[PDB]
RNA sequence: GAGAACAGAAAUCUCCAGUAGAACAAAAGGGUAAAAGCCCCCUUGAUUUUGAUUUUCAGUGUGAAUACAAACCAUGAAAGU
């Protein structure tokens, strides 16, 4: 759980911090394109909320999978493939993030 | 040249065995034995009813398969082919049906206590000793490693594995004809 | 056959020859079956209500 | 395996009813009817019995006094061609049919052994079906004897893949596009490597295109148009050897390329970009065009498959003087070339932004249409052989069929299971073959929206198939190192 | 495990041509507000989707230009994509989407005085807690329970607005990955609204549910003999299957307690005016 | 093992119930049965649909659903109660892959054998036998 | 039956022939002959998949047997079997 929001707090913060390009003003809107392509924009942070709501898709499978735990060995097996498993994401996300 | 041909009774087909049958009135002397005129009346009768036929067989639906070499059990693409229906003239049938069902004895337990049947998986055991498979009977069977193997480990004892098998043989043999009696 | 063009692209016209053999049976006399017989010759092998089949399978089920 | 759901006890009684003749009666109303040619005119009212199309035929062939047969469609919402009396004035709609048949392949002749790699590319003889090259993933090609099945002439020479070949559309000279630099030119008679290998490209040979027939003087053999990866475009000569130029226009590699039918280039890049290019401008840019979101793959003419064939019909009977060469390739051009009175040849080209954009360039800069609705991308686009419609084939396991007029939908050639590799046409502009990436061709045709027959009978994977020009004979080339010919 | 040819075998083939004929097929399966599908068929779905989609999406813009080439230190770019026109366009394409910003800030601003309490510097109360019940853990601990656990679902609905109770939502979830199960509306307290409107509903209710009407209470109901002819058929349809359940959804306070009861024709369930 | 035992009871004092305690195929519709008469348990989290699926050819690894469970060894229980161990040969729907037979009647199934031990993973990886 | 030293009533080898007193899985009225006899060559078998009969306590879109059919499989150049 706790490493869940952890993930999910630091791109919330992201995600309310950039000012969202369109319906912004026309003037800064079209400005930011001809600093920043529209176009990498939005895909860029479009990506990070699809990159956010797997986390917590993760998180709740193997929160929901590990009642079910029986030994401590089958636990911890779960618990690194949850991080593991948050990391291919995180690892995944690498372009983007030197992007912002 | 013409091709469509009216009757007094409306012919009834029947497409599943192919047939055709006129019910109209036969005249006699066209039908003279003696009458030379009597082919005509025999083929434009014929031709006529053949050519209603086609008529009805012509109105069927048909097949396409878009299958190629090799069609095993099939037709060719180029080949269409025409859905029949049933053979509704009901013939007779040549032997009767073959029900000769019995409760075996054996279904009678196995309905008392539900033993299920088997899942009827295969043939092959496996062995140890080696580290092989080598299946249960038909070669090299699991059955007869006994009496081919080596040694005893306390007359001979092989011929008597040869002897009571002999008997559970036939114990199925023997339970083959009491089920067969009832 | 015969591509007989008021049949259009379908029908044609069919026109027979004799083949043979010309044959001419005289009826003599005739056995006939026990009808106990005649219905163990024409018995069907043998081999649902609310329930069909659509195309594709799918085994439905009608309310009322 | 899987089934077909039965018939049921219900439908087994209703077949048994007799039912049904199509007696097409007296048939006795009678509606007036209009025709209308399907390029431009409407020609008049008048109104006979219900009667078959070949009296129709006949009804039209007076009417402009021909001794010309042709195709007939109606009812056009829904584009449905007694036959259509039956699904209700009428409007007929009529259109010339280059009286011809080819019929459909459905069987194999052997598999052909050879060359122990994989198979590249492969393209008939325009002058005879017998004769057919391959490019294969060996150093070497390879011409065949179709009607032996039988190597003639293995073919030594280049030291990479052969990558792309072509046939001289006289039917003299044979090029051969390498994965190294190298181009060799090649008799078919005598197998020999014409020259030295025409060499000045820096990266690998991508298509390979001829000057066409009707454009070349009488005394000449044609040229070549050689578009390599290296982003450069040399028009060579077959005579001296030695190309005319390199053009450096497009940035990155150039995909394709096609000589135009007035005296044009075109070249597809993965700039994102078409260009046009002018021969009489001493090779050069003349017009830049600019519509795709990512890069081009296989542009088409509309003419091509006439300015590929070069002057032969689908007999494939040999003229004797090269200008009755030059009146022939010029007539069947022209046959194709204004169906509107009008020498506007279209063009075509396919990306992988799931897109197709329909072009008259010499009349506009803008695309007319805008063909949409691939999932995946596009590869392989060609037109009819009459120039009439314009077929898509895609990675999405789908081929889409389009308009040529105004690149409206028509349907989509379901069935495929892998992702399409390539098409081509039959010469009478009714059959339509396929490779995928899967093992089978399948064939369809245009007419009935419908696959005629599957085939199966490959091994592995299917690079490149092609059509006979007289309409007999199929090759066909995979992974699986076996050629296999197929025909009717 | 043994080794054996099958397991490198072939298993569940497909026959050619009845592709077409079930990529047909899919057209002409007309809806029965009077039928409920009991097996499936199993049959490759994914090879007989594929409806001839028309707007075949974007372009993936990564692979021309990445991310460096696009803007940084690197930033090999230099002129816009697509760099657009002409300067009279420009300032026609433009002149617009001036407009239509401000039409914005004079539409959104009926929607708010959710500015105006930042400067007064006060900010709204809590939420209630009771609005949040339920929308609970165990309370849909109980729902995915007793819809797996059921065969048949019916819904009730208040005949009061039933538009208001709907709630979707599962529905989707059931058609989607309980396909076999049947969902039937119902139509409780009909004695609550006028005689013509309740019999307006169902007509808007049985295109697509069955949609019993019924009024509950154990000593003078109505339409219980309907409802009891209605379940046999699907304990008769589920013939193999030695018995059946049918559990009872929808919003709290509408009968589901008491419906059970008038069907008993005594007291089973607990029943109360108060919800929950 | 594989059984946590299930006391019931006010005085949970009658166990009599079992709940399997790994990964399972279940089938599609399923509709659990009633309580008063189950006596196994296949719970809803531990009830995997859609295996993650790799060829040994051609480097590809596809996520697909799962058809049925034919073989799995250490027992011939299991195979009727869908248990997926390590080891379990189970069968695929292979229709994204497009397998052609000879005959041109493309084959849409495939026995798969899984790999991982889907309780120590939450995912089932499995190997498609050629 | 006529032949070939050791070699004889019986060892193998040639020619004539047995409508076959070929061995025929059967037992037979009858027939197989470029065989259903003899020899050689190539190979699994208890495969999968759903509508009829059953049995089930997780009634378990079948879970299996069993019945049927279809796909396959074996061989043959093929027809086919
Ligand atoms: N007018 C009218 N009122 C009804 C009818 N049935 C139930 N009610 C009223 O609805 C209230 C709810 O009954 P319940 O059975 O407790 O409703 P419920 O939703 O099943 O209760 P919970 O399931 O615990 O939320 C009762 O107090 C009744 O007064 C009906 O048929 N007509
Ligand atoms: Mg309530």
């Amino acid at each position: 759980k706790y490493t869940g929001e952890g993930f999910v707090e630091k791109f919330e913060d992201i995600l309310k911090g950039f000012p969202n390009i369109n319906d912004v003003h026309p003037f800064h809107r079209d400005l930011m394109d001809t600093l920043y392509e529209k176009n990498h924009y939005k895909i860029s942070l479009a990506a990070i909320s699809r990159a956010k709501s797997l986390v917590e898709q993760v998180a709740r499978d193997y929160v929901r999978l590990l009642k079910f735990g029986q030994s401590l060995f089958q636990c911890k097996q779960l618990k690194r493939a949850a991080l593991g498993r948050m990391a291919t994401i995180v690892k995944k996300l690498r372009d983007p993030l030197a992007y912002l | 040249l013409p091709v469509t041909v009216e009757k007094p009774i409306p012919v009834v087909y029947d497409l599943g065995n192919l047939a055709a049958f006129d019910s109209n009135v036969l005249d006699k002397n066209d039908l003279d034995s003696s009458n030379a005129r009597r082919e005509e009346k025999i083929k434009s009768l014929t031709r006529d009813n053949v050519q209603l036929l086609i008529n009805q067989l012509l109105s069927l639906p048909m097949k396409t398969t878009t299958e190629s070499v090799g069609g095993t059990g099939g037709q060719s693409s180029v080949m269409t082919l025409l859905q029949l229906p049933d053979p509704t003239t009901d013939l007779p049938r040549e032997k009767p049906l073959p029900k000769a069902k019995a409760m075996t004895k054996w279904e009678k337990f196995a309905a008392k206590k539900g033993i299920k049947p088997k899942e009827r998986a295969g043939k092959m055991i496996y062995d140890e000793a080696s580290g092989e498979w080598v299946p249960k009977w038909g070669y090299k069977g699991a059955n007869k490693k006994l009496d081919d193997q080596w040694l005893v480990e306390v007359i001979d004892p092989r011929t008597l594995n040869r002897a009571e098998r002999k008997r559970l043989v036939k114990k199925n043999e023997k339970q083959q004809r009491r089920n067969m009696k009832n | 056959s015969y591509k007989s063009d008021q049949g259009g692209k379908r029908l044609p016209r069919i026109e027979l020859v004799e083949i043979g053999p010309r044959l001419d049976f005289k009826i003599g006399r005739i056995h006939t079956p026990s009808p106990d017989m005649v219905t163990e010759a024409h018995k069907k092998p043998k081999q649902k209500k609310n329930v069909e089949l659509d195309i594709m399978g799918d085994k439905l089920g009608r309310i009322h | 395996s899987t089934l077909i759901p039965p018939p049921s006890k219900k439908q087994k009684k209703e077949a048994q009813l007799p039912r049904e003749v199509a007696i097409i009666p007296k048939d006795l109303p009678n509606v007036s009817i209009k025709f209308q040619a399907l390029d431009t005119g409407d020609n008049a009212l008048r109104v006979p019995g219900a009667i078959s199309e070949k009296q129709l035929e006949e009804l039209l062939n007076q009417l402009n006094g021909t001794s010309v047969p042709y195709t007939f469609s109606c009812t056009i919402k829904a584009s449905d061609p007694y036959s259509s009396l039956i699904k209700p004035q009428i409007t007929l709609l009529y259109t010339p049919r280059a009286v011809f048949k080819v019929k459909p392949v459905t069987r194999s002749s052997s598999a052909i052994a050879g060359h122990g790699s994989t198979i590249l590319c492969s393209a008939f003889a325009p002058h005879t079906s017998s004769r057919m090259v391959t490019g294969a993933g060996d150093n070497t090609a390879r011409i065949w004897d179709c009607d032996t099945q039988t190597p003639m002439h293995t073919l030594k020479g280049h030291y990479n893949w052969v990558l792309c070949v072509s046939w001289s559309p006289d039917g003299e000279v044979i090029a051969t596009g390498s994965m190294d630099n190298t181009i060799r030119l090649w008799d078919p008679k005598s197998g020999q490597c014409l020259g030295d290998a025409l060499r000045g490209h820096s990266k690998w040979i991508t298509s390979l295109s001829w000057e066409p027939i009707h454009l070349v003087k009488p005394g000449s053999k044609p040229r070549l148009a050689s578009s390599s990866k290296d982003g450069t475009i040399k028009i060579w000569d077959t005579v001296s050897r030695v190309c005319q130029y390199t053009m450096s226009g497009h940035t990155n590699s150039v995909s394709c390329v096609k000589w135009g039918g007035q005296g044009l280039l075109y070249s597809g890049s993965h700039d994102r970009t078409v260009r046009v290019w002018d021969i009489n401008s001493q090779g050069r840019c003349i017009n830049i065009l600019k519509s795709h979101a990512h890069w081009v793959n296989h542009l088409s003419l509309s003419t091509d498959y006439a300015l590929r064939i070069g002057a032969f019909d689908h007999t494939g009977k040999k003229p004797s003087t090269p200008e009755e060469a030059q009146k022939k390739a010029l007539e069947n051009y022209e046959k194709i070339c204004k169906k509107n009175g009008n020498s506007e040849e279209m063009m075509v080209t396919a990306s992988d932004d799931y897109t197709m954009f329909l072009w008259n360039p010499l009349k506009s800069t803008k695309p007319i249409a805008r063909m949409t609705g691939h999932q995946k991308l596009v590869n392989h686009v060609a037109f009819s052989p009459d120039g009439r419609y314009i077929v898509s084939a895609s990675f999405d396991n789908s081929i889409k069929l389009w308009d040529g007029r105004d690149g409206k939908f028509i349907s989509t050639f379901r069935g495929h299971v892998a992702s399409v590799y390539q098409v081509a046409w039959s010469s009478d502009c009714r059959l339509l073959v396929s490779c995928s990436k899967d093992t089978t061709l399948k064939v369809w045709d245009v007419r009935t929206r419908k696959l005629s027959v599957d085939l199966p009978g490959h091994k592995d994977e299917v690079y490149t198939v092609d059509w006979s020009v007289d309409g007999k004979r199929v090759c066909s080339g995979g992974k699986d190192k076996m050629v296999r010919l197929w025909t009717h | 495990v043994q080794p054996d040819r099958r397991w490198f075998g072939n298993t569940r083939v497909i026959s050619q041509d009845a592709l077409q004929h079930f990529r047909s097929a899919l057209g002409e399966t007309q809806k029965d507000t009077y039928q409920v599908l009991l097996r499936r068929n199993k049959l490759p779905m994914s090879l007989l989707e594929e409806k001839d989609a028309d707007e075949s999406p974007k372009a993936r813009i990564l692979d021309t230009e990445s991310y460096a080439d696009a803007f940084g230190p690197k930033a090999q770019r230099k002129r816009p994509r697509l760099a657009a026109s002409n300067l009279e366009d420009l300032v026609k394409a433009t002149n617009e989407d001036i407009t239509k910003y401000e039409e914005k800030q004079v539409l959104d601003a009926t929607l708010g005085g959710n500015q105006e309490d930042k400067e007064n510097g006060w900010t709204s109360a809590a939420k209630e807690a009771i609005f949040s019940k339920g929308q609970s853990k165990r309370i849909w601990n109980e729902l995915y329970k007793v819809i797996d656990s059921s065969d048949v679902v019916i819904h009730v609905l208040d005949a009061r607005d039933p538009l208001g109770t709907r709630c979707k939502s599962v529905e989707e979830y059931m058609k989607k990955e309980t396909p076999h199960k049947h969902l039937i509306y119902v139509l409780n307290k009909c004695d609550l609204v006028p005689t013509w409107v309740a019999a307006a509903w169902v007509k808007h209710l049985s295109k697509e549910r069955p949609t019993l009407a019924f009024h509950a209470s154990i000593t003078n109901s109505f339409g219980k003999g309907s409802l009891i002819q209605l379940l046999r058929q699907f304990s008769q349809l589920h013939t193999d299957r030695k018995q059946i359940s049918v559990g009872f959804i929808g919003y709290p306070n509408t009968g589901k307690s008491s419906i059970i009861n008038t069907l008993r024709k005594k007291k089973v369930c607990q029943v109360a005016p108060i919800p929950g | 093992e594989m059984f946590k035992v299930i006391k019931t009871g006010k005085s949970r004092s009658k166990s009599w119930k079992r709940m399997i305690t790994k990964h399972t195929f279940v089938g599609e519709g399923f509709t659990r049965r009633p309580v008063k008469m189950e006596r196994i348990i296949r719970p809803s989290a531990l009830r995997q649909k859609k295996a993650n699926v790799t060829h040994p050819e051609l480097g590809v690894t596809v996520f697909l659903p799962i058809l049925a469970v034919k073989k799995n060894p250490q027992s011939p229980m299991y195979t009727q109660l869908g248990v997926l161990t390590k080891g379990t040969i189970i069968e695929v729907n292979v229709s994204e892959l497009g397998m052609v037979t000879a005959g041109g009647k493309v084959v849409w199934g495939k026995y798969a054998q899984v790999t991982n031990e889907p309780d120590r993973d939450g995912c089932v990886n499995a190997v498609l036998l050629v």
